[PDB]
């Protein structure tokens, strides 16, 4: 439910995934929230996956 | 772009601490009339007290 800026970025010429060998096309899209709850759930989602 | 935001958050917690040093200023200022009361009510207990010994004597 997080409604704050987008710090946006591309990387370009993927270095391989460090412990598999995937040389896939990666980017960030990083927002930041106050809430403790959210520092607990939305960085144990983003674990999960 | 985004940063304007971000230092509008900064704004806002930089008025909240001048508010938190504002209020700290009212903490002294109360210690401050919390001195000068009690010193107030015991200058006159001792003139009393005086006043009272000299009378009595």
């Amino acid at each position: 439910r997080g409604n704050v800026f987008l710090r946006q970025a591309e990387i370009e010429n993927p270095l391989e995934d460090p412990v598999t060998g995937d040389y896939v096309h990666k980017s960030v899209f990083i927002i930041f929230f106050q809430g403790d709850q959210l520092k607990n759930r939305v960085k144990k989602i983003c674990e999960g996956f | 772009s985004q940063t304007q935001g971000i230092q509008q958050l900064l704004q806002a917690e930089k008025r909240a601490a001048e508010k938190v040093a504002d209020a700290r200023k009212r903490k002294a200022r109360r210690l401050k009339q919390a001195k000068e009361e009690a010193q107030m009510e015991v200058e006159q207990y001792r003139r009393e007290r005086e006043q009272e010994f000299q009378s009595k004597q």
